[PDB]
């Protein structure tokens, strides 16, 4: 099986409808960003790594915005944006030196 | 009954009002010029 050092970040996902916040698991790789359900213990929907176009990391809350793949955008609480920004960062440098056009 | 006070409205705006004012990164993969 693949799975050996997943980066696991404890985000807040607003709900439709009702002004609240949720706790949610989110799964980083150095491939595709997946979201996991905190009650099912599920991936629900995931989003490839060169699919994003670019994102915003603010001291509470990340953005993230997808070229031709997501209608809206991704907004939601997070506790480390830091944290996060720097993981995805990398992980497209790592590709660009290996699959350089 | 429960009333929520000063704690749902703040949580929810700050986090809100702080997406309107983060800074963007672009990918180098979109961009490849000098």
């Amino acid at each position: 099986p693949l799975g050996s050092g997943v980066s696991f970040f404890l985000v807040k996902e607003k709900m439709k409808g009702k002004n609240k916040l949720v706790p949610r698991l989110l799964g980083i790789t150095k491939e595709s960003v997946m979201r996991v359900d905190e009650k099912t213990k599920e991936v629900i929907q995931e989003w490839s790594l060169t699919n994003i176009k670019r994102w915003a990391a603010s001291p509470k809350s990340f953005t993230l915005d997808f070229g031709d793949y997501q209608d809206g955008y991704y907004s939601v609480q997070t506790t480390e944006g830091e944290q996060i920004a720097q993981l995805i960062a990398g992980y497209i440098d790592i590709i660009l030196k290996k699959k350089k056009s | 009954k429960l009333l929520i006070t000063i704690h749902d409205r703040k949580e929810f705006a700050k986090f809100e009002e702080e997406r309107a004012r983060a800074k963007w990164v672009y990918s180098p993969l979109h961009y490849s010029a000098r």
